[PDB]
C-alpha cells in the first residue's frame, strides 16, 4: 500500500471480487483469473486523485 | 466694582462658536479571483488526474 495517497490494490481486488470475477489460486506456483470487471471501475474511481 | 464687573459681563456674554464638522469616509475594495481546475480522466486505460 502507498502512503502519500494510500493505495493498495489487493483490498480493492476483493471489492473487485464483489464485482464478480473468477479468481483461482491453489498454490503459490499455480494461479489463474478470468472474467475480471474490477480493473476499469475500481482503478478509475480509485485513481481519480 | 459695578462698572468693572459690567465690562467683564459684556466680554463674557459672547456666543459660543458652533462648528459644523463634515467627515467623509471613502472605501474602495477591488477583488479579482480566478481558479482553474483541469481534469484529464479516462477510465478506458485507467488514467485520470
Amino acid at each position: 500500500s502507498g502512503y502519500g495517497k494510500d493505495g493498495n490494490i489487493g483490498i480493492k481486488d476483493e471489492d473487485g471480487m464483489n464485482c464478480g470475477p473468477i479468481a483461482g489460486s491453489c498454490t503459490f506456483p499455480t494461479t489463474g483469473t478470468s472474467k475480471s470487471p474490477s480493473p476499469f471501475v475500481d482503478l478509475g474511481a480509485k485513481d481519480a486523485t | 466694582r459695578l462698572d468693572e464687573l459690567r465690562r467683564i459681563v459684556s466680554q463674557l456674554d459672547i456666543p459660543v462658536r458652533q462648528v459644523m464638522i463634515e467627515a467623509r469616509i471613502v472605501e474602495a475594495n477591488v477583488g479579482y479571483d480566478k481558479s482553474l481546475g483541469v481534469r484529464w480522466g479516462g477510465a478506458y486505460h485507467k488514467g485520470n488526474w
